[PDB]
C-alpha cells in the first residue's frame, strides 16, 4: 500500500479574522422548527 | 412601529429630540428667544453602498478599500478609533522602509538567491502566502492586517516579473458605513486621506524599468531588487511625514465655524475679518452635516480651543481640510433636498385641519434574491473554512421570493393605515393631545435581525436615550452609531421641508461655553398648536424637529431605498475569514396540516427537504438571512395587528348605527384582502409543492375507510381555497419571515372573522 | 471628576455608613487602594466613577440605593465595574454530576414544547388539563346559552 | 520504456541530491542573510514538485484515478449513512492530497518508478510544508 | 417475535434471575401486566421484543448484558422501549436557583472561548500557563540546539 | 521601579484587547476548573 | 448516548471497581463532580461518553480494558477526553541541563548518519563492524564454493 | 500512538509478566532505557511501538503471538524491531553452520557488504576502525609534512 503519511502532518498558514465570533459553532445541530396550528 | 407622543416628546422619545443632542437631560429647553438666521444648501451623506465580500490576498491595491479596512478593523473591531491605528501603521512602515536588512531577507527569500545574479529561464514561483508567513518573524506586529498591505506590495512589484504563484486567493468583508458622519467619522475621514495618500505611492510602482534591465542583460543580483523595493517604500515614508493632527485639524475648524453659526459669540473670541472671508468657509457655512456634528462635538468635549494660529495658520488648515473631505471618500456633498428623499409622511387630518396621528415611513424595494451556502473547513480545528454556493436550492426560493416582493410594497401599509384613521375617529376635534406621531423604520427592526438584538433595546433606546450595559460592546458600538443616523437622518428631512432655519445659543444651565440648536419657523395655518408652543403669528417656531415634521402636509417618497444582498457567488475558492455564522440562518421546518373529514382528524405532515425537491434531509446547509424581507414583514405584521386592534378597541364603543357598520365594514373587507394575499402566495414554488403533497399524505391516510366522494363543484373550490392558506404559512414560516407565534395570532385574527367564509361567498350564485 | 447630580445624593450616603463604623473605613481604603483616611476616599469618590462604585459595594446595607442611581449617572464607570468587582461562586462538588441526569427529561419537555409551542403555551396546556372537570361544564353550559 | 525508466529514475537521483545538501548546506552557514537563500531554495522547488505530479495527476490517466478514488469513498460512505463527504474531500487538503497520490500512482502503475522512491518522495513534501501554504488546485479537465 | 442471536443468551440470562429469587417473579408480572407463572412471562418474551426489553429492565444485574444486545438487533423497539420504562429524576429544591449564580460566570468563560477558539483549545492554553516554568526553558534549549 | 513592570503589562494589553478585557481573561483562567467542566455538559445537551 | 458495544463491557467493569471498593466511589463523584451515590455516577456513565472516560481513567486496575474498546468505537471523544484527562509530569532539575552536553555529541551521529542512509541502516553497519570476524571468512567460503 | 487494537493484547502481557517475576525490570531497563519504575514502562509501552515491540520480544512465555499482533497492526515497526534486536550466534565447530541458525546474520552481512563495496573492502574498512587511533594521527602528519 502506498503511503500517504508523511504529506498528511501539514499546518494551514494561519491568519486573523477581523472581527472575532462565532468559533464554538462549528459543529451543531439545531433540531427543526415547528409551524404553527391551523383551523 | 415606533409611537410617540409628540405633545411631551422629552418623554417618549428622547433619541430624536434635540433637547438632547445638546445636552439637556432635564426637561427644559429655551424658546425662540434670541435667533440669528441661516439657510442650509449642502450636505455630507454617504454614498449609497453596504457591505460587500473585498478580497485581500491578489497582488493590487486599492487605497481606497484597505482605508475602509481600517476603519472596520479598528473602530468595530473594538479598537479605540482608526487615528491611533493609523499612527501605529506608520511607526510600523518606519520600521521596515527605512530598514535596510529587511528589504534584503526577503528578497533572499523570493529570489532563493542571496549573493549573486538569477537567469531568466531558472525563475522559480512562491506563493503569497508564503512570503507572508516569513515576513511575521521579521517585522512582527499586533495586526495582521499590517502584513497583509505590505505582503501585496511586494508581490505588486514582482507580479510582472513572474516570482510568485497567482493562484492563491483570500477574502474579508468591508463593512457598513454611517449615511451622515458622526464627529469622529471627520477625524477618521481626514486620517483617512493620509493613508490614502500614503497607499497610492506603494500602489503606483510600476518597476517596468527592473523588468527591462531583467529582459537584456538576462540576470540581475538581489542587489538590483532589494533597492528597487526599498526605493519605493521611502517614496511612500516621504508621503506619510509631516501631516497635521486630524483631531486637531478637526476640532478647530468645527469651532472657527461654530463661532460664525452663533449669534451671541463675545466679542473677545472673534473669527477674524481675515478668516471670515477665507475661500471657502462660504461653503462650508452653509454646510448642515457639520453642523449636527458640531452638536456632537460639544456634547462630548464641552468645550473647545483653537491651537492653531487663530490667523496665518488657521488659513491653510482649512484649504487641507476640504481637500480632504471634498474629495472622494465616504463622504461626498449633496445638495440637501436628495440625501432625505426616500423618507415619505402621511397624516390623519381631523375637519379643522390639524392631524390625529401622523405617520413616517422609509420608502423600500422588497429583496428578492436569496441564497444558499454550505460551509467546508479546511482542516480540524482550523476557522479558515470557506463555503460552498448551492445553486438549485437558491433557484427555489428567489423564484418563490420573487412573487412576495410584488405584494408587501411598504407604500401600500400607510395607504392602508390612513384608511384606518378616516373610519375609527369620532366626528369631533382634538384637543385632547397632541397628535400621536407613529414612524415605521424598518431599517431600525432590520439592524437588529442581522446583529441578533432583542427589538426591545433598540425601541428603547430611542424612547430613554441611553444603552443598555448589559449587552457585549459590539453590539452597543454598532447601536449608537446606528442611533445616531436616525437623529440626523431626521434633522435632514425637517430642514429639507422647512428652508427656513435659525440657529439660537442655550445657556439656560450654562452646561458648555459653546453650544446650538436650530429653530424652524414653519407656518401652519393652524388654529390650536399640537406638541406645545404658542402657535402665535400665523407661524410656530419649534426647536424639535419632530414638531416641524408634523405640521408638513403629506409628501410623497421620491427615491426607493435600496437593500442589497451580500454576494457569495462570485468568488467561490477564496476562502472566508469573515465570520459567517452571524450572518447564517439554520434551516429546517416541520409542520402538520390538519382537516376533519366526516369527523375524524387526518393530519399531513411535511418536511422542508421534500418541499424544495431534495430527497434526502442534508442538515450542513444554511440559509444567508433575509434580512430586508424579514425587517418589511415583521413590520406589516405588527401594524396589520395594530391597526385590528384599534378597531376592535373602538367597536366596542362605537354607539352609533352608521358608524358601527362602517367599523365592521373595515374588519371584513380588511381580512378578506389578507387571505387573497396569503392565498396569492401559496401559488409559489413551494406553494404548489406543499399544496401536491399536503392533498396526497391526507388521501393515502383514508385508504383504510371506503367514504363516499364530494362535488367539488365549489367543494374542490372550497377545499382548495383552504388548503392553499396553509401553504402560505408554510412558506412564510419555513424561511425566517414569520416567527411562529406571530403566525399564530394572524391565523387567529383571520380565523375569528371567519375570512374564509366571506372568501367563499363570492363563488356562489344565488 | 464626577457629575454634580451624583453628588447631592451620593456623597452623604457614604459619609453615614462611615460615621456607622470605622471598620469599613480600613476595607475601602484596602479595596479601593487609597489612604486610610475618612477624608481621603470621601476625596477620591469625588473624583472618579468607577472608584465611586467600587466602595458602594463595599458597603450594601444602605448604599444600593444610590449605586443604581449611580448606573444612570454614567455607562462607563459601571461597564468597567462589573468586572473589577467579582467574586467567584463557590460551586457544589455535587452540582455538575447532578446535572447529567436531566439530559433525558429535559430532552422530554423539548419534543413536548415544539409540539404545543412556545413554552409558555404548554404550562397553560398543562395547567387546564389539570383544571377540574366542573369548568369543562361549565363552558359548556355557557354556550348552551348561546353565549361564547 | 526503459529509456523513460532511466531519465524519470535519473531525476529522482539528483533531485534527493539536491536537498540533501541545501539542508547540509543551510546548517553549516550558522549565517542569517543565506539561510533565508536556502530556506527560499527548498521551498522553491518544492512547489514544482508538487506541480508536476499534480499535473501529472490531470492527465486522463490521472484523471481517473482520481474520479475513481473519490467515487468510492462517496458510495462507501452513502451506507455508512452520511453525505456530508461531497463538501468535505473538495477542500483545501484533501483535494491535493488524492490529487497527489493519483500523480504517483501513475508513475507506479507504469515502471516509471518503484513504491519505494514515491514513499520518500512524498517525505520531502511533508516537511517543506509546500503543501499547507499553496492552497489552490488547476483542473486540466 | 424475538431476533434468535438476541433470545439465545436473553431467555436462560431471564431464567437464571427467576431461580434467584421468586420476588422478581411477581414484580415482572405487575409490570409486564403478565401472568404471575414463570412460565407465562418466558412465552411472553418469546413472542414480543418491546416486552422483553421491559423485563430486562426490571432485573439489571445479570441481565445488563443480554439487553444491550437485544438494543443492537433491534434499533426498532429502541425509540419505543425508551419510552415505556421511565422514571422522573427527583430534582433537588436548591438546584434552579443554585444554577442561577453561574449566569455572570459561564458568559465569562465563552468570552474567553470564542478569543482562543473551541472549548478543547482554552482547556489547553489554560495549562500551558498554569505549567512549570522550566518547560518554557527547556523547549528554548532544544531550539538552541537548531531542533524544531 | 515599576517601569519594568508595566511595560510588561502592556506588552499583554495589546495582545488580548482592551484593558478591560484582559481583566476578564486573567479571571477567566483564575476560575475553578469545575466551570469548564460544567460549560462542556451544556454543550453536551446541545444548548449554545 | 453510550454506544451498547462498549457499555455492554464498560458498566460491569465500573460496577466490579465499586463493589471492591468504597474509596474509589468518592473519588470519582469528585473528578467527574457527580453524586456521591453509586447509583448516580453509573446513571451519568451511560449518558455521556466523555464522563464515561474520566471514570475509567480513575480506575485502570480492572478497567483498562473496556477504555480501550471505548477508544475504539469513540474517535470522536479521544481528543477531548485526551484533553480533560491531563498531569504535568514532573521535571527532574537536572534534566534540561544534562541535555545541554550531547549537543556536541548528536550532530556527530547524524553527520554519520546521512553518509550511511537511514539511522536504520547506520545500527546495521555498526553491528557488522562489531561483528566476529570469522563471519566474514564463512561468507568468503561461501563464495568459494559459488553460492552468491 | 500505539493503536488500541494491539494494545489490549500488549498491556496484560506485559503486566502478567511483570507481576509473573520482578526479574522482568532487568530487561527493559538494559535496552530501551525506561526508568526504574514499573508504572513508567507501562507508559513507555502505550507511547511508541518500537519501545512496545522491544519489550514483546524480551518476555517470551506468553509474548510471540502478542509481539507478531503488532507487528502486523502497525507494519512500519517491522524493519525498525527486527534489526534493534539481534543477536550473535557465536560459532559452530562443525563446517555446516547453514542457514539454521546463522541465516539471519549472512544476510546481515551482505547488506554491509553491498553498500561499501566488494566484500573485501568491507574488512578492510572493518580494520581501520580497529586500528589504533594513533595511526590516524601518524597518516594525518605524514600529510603535512607535504607526503602523499
Amino acid at each position: 500500500p502506498t503511503s500517504m503519511k508523511a504529506l498528511d502532518h501539514t499546518s494551514i498558514a494561519s491568519v486573523a479574522p477581523l472581527e472575532r465570533g462565532s468559533v464554538d459553532t462549528d459543529d451543531r445541530n439545531s433540531a427543526p422548527r415547528r409551524g404553527a396550528n391551523f383551523s | 412601529m415606533f409611537n410617540l407622543k409628540v405633545k411631551d416628546l422629552n418623554g417618549s422619545a428622547r433619541g430624536l429630540t434635540q433637547a438632547f443632542a445638546i445636552g439637556e437631560l432635564k426637561n427644559q429647553l429655551s424658546v425662540g428667544a434670541l435667533q440669528l438666521p441661516l439657510q442650509f444648501t449642502r450636505t455630507f451623506s454617504a454614498s449609497m453602498t453596504s457591505e460587500l465580500l473585498w478580497e485581500v490576498g491578489k497582488g493590487n491595491i486599492d487605497p481606497v478599500m484597505y482605508a475602509r479596512l481600517f476603519f472596520q478593523y479598528a473602530q468595530a473591531g473594538g479598537a479605540l478609533s482608526v487615528d491611533e491605528l493609523v499612527n501605529q501603521f506608520t511607526e510600523y512602515h518606519q520600521s521596515t522602509a527605512c530598514n535596510p536588512e529587511i528589504w534584503r531577507k526577503l528578497t533572499a527569500y523570493i529570489t532563493g538567491s542571496s549573493n549573486r545574479a538569477i537567469k531568466a529561464d531558472a525563475v522559480g514561483k512562491v506563493p503569497p502566502t508564503a512570503i507572508l508567513e516569513q515576513l511575521r518573524t521579521l517585522a512582527p506586529s499586533e495586526h495582521e492586517l499590517f502584513h497583509h498591505i505590505t505582503t501585496d506590495f511586494v508581490c505588486h512589484v514582482l507580479s510582472p516579473l513572474g516570482f510568485i504563484l497567482p493562484d492563491a486567493a483570500y477574502v474579508y468583508r468591508v463593512g457598513r458605513t454611517a449615511t451622515y458622519p458622526n464627529f469622529y467619522a471627520l477625524v477618521d475621514c481626514v486620517r483617512a486621506s493620509d493613508l490614502r495618500r500614503m497607499l497610492t505611492a506603494l500602489s503606483s510602482v510600476d518597476s517596468k524599468m527592473l523588468q527591462a534591465t531583467f529582459k537584456a542583460k538576462g540576470a540581475l543580483a538581489p542587489a538590483l531588487i532589494s533597492q528597487h523595493l526599498a526605493n519605493a517604500a521611502t517614496t511612500a515614508f516621504e508621503r506619510s511625514r509631516g501631516n497635521f493632527d486630524a483631531n486637531a485639524v478637526v476640532s478647530s475648524v468645527l469651532t472657527i465655524l461654530g463661532r460664525l453659526w452663533s449669534p451671541s459669540t463675545p466679542k473677545e473670541l472673534d473669527p477674524s475679518a481675515r478668516l471670515r472671508n477665507t475661500n471657502g468657509i462660504d461653503q462650508l457655512r452653509s454646510n448642515l452635516a457639520l453642523f449636527i456634528a458640531y452638536q456632537d462635538m460639544v456634547k462630548q468635549r464641552g468645550r473647545a480651543e483653537v491651537i492653531f494660529s487663530d490667523e496665518e495658520l488657521s488659513s491653510t488648515i482649512i484649504p487641507w481640510f476640504i481637500e480632504a473631505m471634498s474629495e472622494v471618500s465616504p463622504f461626498k456633498l449633496r445638495p440637501i433636498n436628495e440625501t432625505t428623499s426616500y423618507i415619505g409622511q402621511t397624516s390623519a387630518i381631523d375637519h379643522m385641519g390639524q392631524p390625529s396621528h401622523v405617520v413616517v415611513y422609509e420608502d423600500w424595494q422588497f429583496a428578492k434574491e436569496i441564497t444558499a451556502f454550505t460551509p467546508v473547513k479546511l482542516a480540524n480545528n482550523s476557522n479558515q473554512r470557506f463555503l460552498d454556493v448551492e445553486p438549485g436550492i437558491s433557484d427555489r426560493m428567489s423564484a418563490t421570493l420573487a412573487p412576495i416582493g410584488n405584494t408587501f410594497a411598504v407604500s401600500a401599509f400607510v395607504k392602508n393605515r390612513t384608511a384606518v384613521y378616516e373610519a375609527v375617529s369620532q366626528r369631533g376635534t382634538v384637543n385632547s393631545n397632541g397628535a400621536e406621531m407613529t414612524l415605521g423604520f424598518p431599517s431600525v427592526v432590520e439592524r437588529d435581525y442581522a446583529l441578533d438584538r432583542d427589538p426591545m433595546v433598540a425601541i428603547a433606546a430611542l424612547r430613554t436615550g441611553i444603552v443598555d450595559e448589559s449587552l457585549e460592546a459590539r453590539a452597543s458600538n454598532d447601536l449608537k452609531r446606528s442611533m445616531f443616523n436616525y437623529y440626523a437622518a431626521v434633522m435632514h428631512y425637517a430642514v429639507a421641508h422647512n428652508p427656513e432655519v435659525v440657529v439660537s445659543e442655550h445657556q439656560g444651565v450654562a452646561a458648555e461655553q459653546g453650544s446650538l440648536y436650530l429653530v424652524w419657523n414653519v407656518r401652519t395655518e393652524l388654529r390650536i398648536p399640537v406638541g406645545y408652543n404658542a402657535i402665535e403669528g400665523g407661524s410656530i417656531r419649534t426647536p424639535e424637529p419632530l414638531e416641524a415634521i408634523a405640521y408638513n402636509k403629506p409628501i410623497q417618497p421620491s427615491e426607493v431605498l435600496q437593500a442589497k444582498v451580500l454576494d457569495l457567488a462570485n468568488h467561490t475558492t477564496s476562502i472566508h475569514i469573515w465570520p459567517w455564522h452571524e450572518a447564517s440562518t439554520e434551516f429546517a421546518y416541520e409542520d402538520a396540516y390538519s382537516v376533519t373529514i366526516r369527523n375524524k382528524r387526518y393530519t399531513a405532515e411535511v418536511k422542508e427537504f421534500e418541499l424544495l425537491g431534495l430527497g434526502q434531509r442534508r442538515e450542513r446547509v444554511r440559509i444567508l438571512k433575509p434580512t430586508v424581507a424579514h425587517a418589511i414583514i415583521q413590520m406589516w405584521y405588527s401594524w396589520f395587528v395594530e391597526d385590528d386592534r384599534t378597531l376592535a378597541a373602538a367597536r366596542r364603543t362605537s354607539r352609533d348605527d352608521a358608524e358601527k357598520l362602517a367599523i365592521d365594514g373595515r374588519r371584513m373587507q380588511n381580512a378578506v384582502t389578507l387571505l387573497r394575499k396569503i392565498e396569492m402566495i401559496g401559488t409559489t414554488g413551494i406553494g404548489a409543492s406543499a399544496v401536491h403533497l399536503a392533498q396526497s399524505r391526507i388521501v393515502d391516510q383514508m385508504a383504510g375507510r371506503g367514504l363516499i366522494d364530494d362535488s367539488s363543484d365549489l367543494h374542490v373550490g372550497i377545499n382548495r381555497h383552504r388548503i392553499r392558506i396553509w401553504a402560505g404559512l408554510a412558506v412564510l414560516q419555513m424561511m425566517g419571515l414569520l416567527s411562529r407565534s406571530e403566525a399564530e395570532a394572524l391565523t387567529k385574527v383571520l380565523g375569528d372573522s371567519n375570512a374564509l367564509g366571506m372568501v367563499v361567498a363570492t363563488t356562489d350564485i344565488d | 471628576m464626577l457629575l454634580p447630580v451624583v453628588a447631592r445624593a451620593a456623597v452623604p450616603a457614604i459619609e453615614s455608613a462611615i460615621a456607622a463604623t470605622p471598620g469599613l473605613v480600613s476595607r475601602i481604603a484596602a479595596a479601593i487602594g487609597s489612604k486610610v483616611s475618612p477624608s481621603a476616599i470621601l476625596a477620591a469618590v469625588k473624583s472618579n466613577p468607577v472608584v465611586a462604585g467600587l466602595t458602594l459595594a463595599q458597603i450594601g446595607s444602605t448604599g444600593y440605593d444610590a449605586y443604581q442611581q449611580l448606573l444612570e449617572n454614567h455607562p462607563e464607570v459601571a461597564e468597567m465595574l462589573k468586572d473589577l468587582s467579582f467574586k467567584a461562586d463557590e460551586i457544589q462538588p455535587d452540582f455538575i454530576g447532578n446535572l447529567g441526569q436531566y439530559r433525558e427529561e429535559l430532552e422530554l419537555v423539548e419534543d413536548a414544547a415544539r409540539f404545543v409551542g412556545g413554552m409558555s403555551n404548554l404550562i397553560r396546556l398543562r395547567q387546564a388539563l389539570e383544571l377540574d372537570i366542573k369548568y369543562y361544564g361549565l363552558k359548556m353550559q355557557l354556550n348552551d346559552m348561546g353565549y361564547r
